[PDB]
């Protein structure tokens, strides 16, 4: 648990983008990659779009689920999620980081974006306190993480449990 | 024999499915309350991967772009390998007293330890008598107690990726409602059965 | 020779005013032998092994142990006030539990850290500069107190490169 | 105090966080020399006629028994403490840059010290490669760039840059003949947050 080290996990997740090379003095690396020609998309992780965007080479483009209206819905939904809601890729709070920290040089509405995310964020947070004001008699078999995402989940893990086995004992 | 395994085998295993083939081994280890199993194929996997790639580079030694990525890349699967055996390493300085009890029970194949760690644990528990050489050692004692590491009810959060229903296996509690997706919390002691079936996960 | 912790030896001192129910001898750290019924405050290490059948000395609580207080506070579980008189109160009983022969306190014990489990609520944060709620504290509720302060502090670090 | 001071043990350490000007070897001396005047009644009564058998000297055998378990944990974290953190700087450094002094060396700390150094050196032997290639772990971590240049820091000393060059005097202006090989050794203990 850190600022960065979910990033050696979340940003190998894959987005898809469009260089503006010829394929280079090395054409295409040995694995997953496709080729390399400018003018058309190509597929990638995300430990070069960081490299690559701010190297001056290319531009960029996200996901579908970077939009207004779809989480302009999913909010209206979450709330009467008495458990859970909409999940896109499950570690979404980590590429909105480091898609508008660099990326808003061509990419549109690019703060509105930011207000409906924090504003998912908080409601769902809010929601995984009362967890805890319910959690009662020790039960330990038995909770919540139906359509839980993990870059929350963090943000309780050293509080709660280290202390909760060796209290909560008794029962 | 069945060859074409994702082994070293007459096959190509990516630099990503060789990422993937121990990084639940490294998250697992991570959130825990103890050791769990041990792996050494990796050593001659990494190094024979990773020394294939860099004379590889070597030959093209002089571009700019391709030495580069091939290099951040290497980078980062040499920092998952240091994280993995960093905190393995500091689990056994701590859990070097009752370890030795399993291992003189059996003993165990590549499953649980591995032999340098072996030679790590022997080498510290006898220095740390021969430091204590010059505390009490004209009167040391005359004549159990000293455990760490033996705790196994600290709460874990697991992921289930199994049949959507209840599918009900070993573990003491009612274990109901696992799912596909989904996880109802529970501890290590009554749950260290699924994960060395690899059924379920942490994170 | 414990769970340990950092509090390593906060563990077995905790002072006690028990009574006396036969006689002893030479009591050393205070006659090789005395009357049946005497105050006396004794620490926890010796008596820790020392059978809870086997009568030298008798049933004993201390005050703010005793059931009247402990009692009307598993009734005042929402605003038991503790201060510096009392600083630790969490695992006590982890030890003390079964002298009673009146079997009252580990329920006490577990609806007061219960109610931690309602509290904390509200701890969640280090909104700002220094110290906030730094004596109403056990000093191993204080841990993961400093333990989730420094989780926010370091995931406000993340909620941007900052 | 009766079992307190380990806490002030460690404050011979107080300052030193980062900003270290050196260390010693405080708080064993009178502190062990207890131990040797307290045996004789831990064990005066050894199955003797003392007493005549009685019940009575069970206070006596828990008193050894609790002095020994704060003795020897007390050292246990004297121990593993001082290990730890320079641990911290033994990761950040290999025996390159040793200690600040390596004058608080508590006298048999030499076994300890050196066998943790023993432990990096089986690190580096199996891992890495299985002949061992000592993998460059936690500094110098430069993207392949120039082999010999220097440039500015922020003041350390201590001085044991042993590695390649005359003198290179490891400091700000540490500006001199400095191979690759030479400085192979800085990433933080107080030098290039600023190049």
């Amino acid at each position: 648990m850190d600022p960065s080290i979910i990033e050696f996990i979340g940003e190998k997740c894959m987005i898809s983008i469009i260089p503006n090379f010829s394929n280079e003095p090395l054409h295409l690396i040995y694995g997953p990659v496709g080729p390399f020609r400018a003018g058309f998309p190509v597929f990638v992780p995300l430990w070069m779009a960081t490299h690559l965007r701010k190297q001056q080479k290319c531009r960029i483009v996200p996901p579908e689920w970077m939009d207004m209206d779809i989480l302009e819905e999913i909010k209206e939904e979450e709330k009467r999620s008495k458990f859970f809601t909409k999940m896109p890729c499950e570690h979404y709070m980590v590429v909105a980081q480091l898609v508008m920290s660099t990326a808003p040089d061509d990419v549109p509405r690019c703060e509105e974006l930011r207000t409906v995310i924090k504003d998912i964020f908080d409601i769902r947070e809010s929601k995984l306190r009362t967890s805890i004001d319910a959690f009662i008699k020790g039960e330990g078999t038995y909770a919540k993480l139906d359509n839980l995402t993990l870059l929350e989940i963090h943000s309780v893990r050293p509080i709660l449990p280290y202390s909760l086995d060796h209290i909560a004992r008794y029962q | 024999g069945l060859e074409d395994e994702d082994d070293d085998d007459m096959e190509q295993i990516t630099a990503q499915k060789v990422l993937e083939i121990i990084e639940t081994a490294w998250i697992n280890e991570m959130c825990a309350p103890e050791i769990l199993p041990s792996q050494t194929d990796m050593l001659e996997l990494m190094v024979s991967q990773v020394a294939h790639m860099e004379e590889q580079m070597r030959d093209l030694d002089k571009n700019d772009f391709r030495a580069v990525v091939h290099s951040m890349e290497l980078e980062r699967v040499r920092y998952i390998m240091a994280s993995y055996l960093r905190c393995r390493l500091q689990k056994i300085e701590t859990f070097t007293q009752h370890i030795l009890n399993q291992e003189e029970s059996r003993e165990p194949d590549d499953k649980r330890l591995s032999p340098e760690e072996t030679k790590f644990a022997q080498e510290f528990a006898s220095n740390v008598d021969e430091y204590f050489h010059k505390v009490a050692t004209q009167y040391m004692p005359n004549q159990e107690q000293r455990i760490v590491t033996p705790n196994l009810m600290s709460h874990v959060f697991l992921k289930a990726n199994v049949a959507v229903p209840a599918v009900i296996v070993g573990v003491d509690d009612e274990e109901v409602d696992m799912a596909a997706g989904s996880q109802h919390i529970i501890p290590y002691q009554l749950v260290a059965d699924l994960i060395q079936n690899n059924q379920a996960q942490l994170i | 020779p414990n769970y340990y912790s950092i509090e390593d030896i906060f563990v077995t001192q905790e002072k006690v005013e028990c009574r006396v129910n036969t006689k002893l001898q030479r009591m050393g750290f205070l006659s090789d032998d005395l009357e049946p019924g005497r105050t006396v405050n004794l620490p926890l290490w010796y008596i820790k092994e020392l059978k809870v059948n086997n009568a030298y000395f008798t049933v004993a609580v201390p005050d703010i142990y005793r059931n009247v207080h402990k009692a009307v506070c598993e009734a005042e579980t929402t605003h038991i006030e503790l201060g510096r008189l009392h600083p630790y109160f969490y695992e006590f009983g982890r030890y003390l539990t079964p002298y009673d022969r009146n079997h009252v306190i580990g329920r006490i014990i577990f609806e007061t850290l219960r109610q931690r489990v309602r509290h904390l609520l509200d701890i969640s944060k280090s909104d700002g500069q220094a110290a906030k709620a730094e004596h109403r504290l056990d000093n191993i509720e204080a841990k993961l107190h400093e333990a989730g302060v420094r989780t926010n502090s370091q995931y406000i670090e993340w909620l941007q490169m900052t | 105090m009766f079992g307190e001071k380990a806490f002030d043990l460690l404050k011979e350490l107080e300052r030193s966080s980062q900003t270290i000007p050196a260390f010693d070897d405080d708080g064993v001396r009178q502190v062990l020399e207890e131990i040797k005047a307290i045996f004789e009644e831990n064990v005066a009564q050894a199955s003797s006629y003392n007493a005549s058998g009685d019940r009575s000297l069970w206070p006596l055998l828990n008193f050894r028994h609790a002095a020994l378990q704060r003795n020897k944990r007390c050292l246990l974290a004297y121990l593993y403490e001082r290990c730890r953190r320079i641990k911290a700087l033994r990761w950040e450094f290999g025996p390159i840059i040793p200690g600040d002094i390596k004058q608080a060396l508590c006298e048999p700390e030499v076994t300890f010290f050196n066998n943790y150094s023993k432990s990096l050196a089986a690190y580096m032997c199996s891992a890495g490669y299985n002949q061992g290639l000592p993998i460059d772990l936690t500094n110098n971590l430069r993207p392949p760039k120039s082999l010999y240049i220097e440039v500015r820091c922020m003041e350390d000393y201590g001085k044991f840059e042993l590695d390649d060059g005359e003198v290179i005097h490891l400091k700000k202006n540490s500006q001199h003949y400095l191979p690759r090989a030479q400085v192979e050794s800085l990433v933080r203990q107080g030098i290039l947050h600023h190049i």
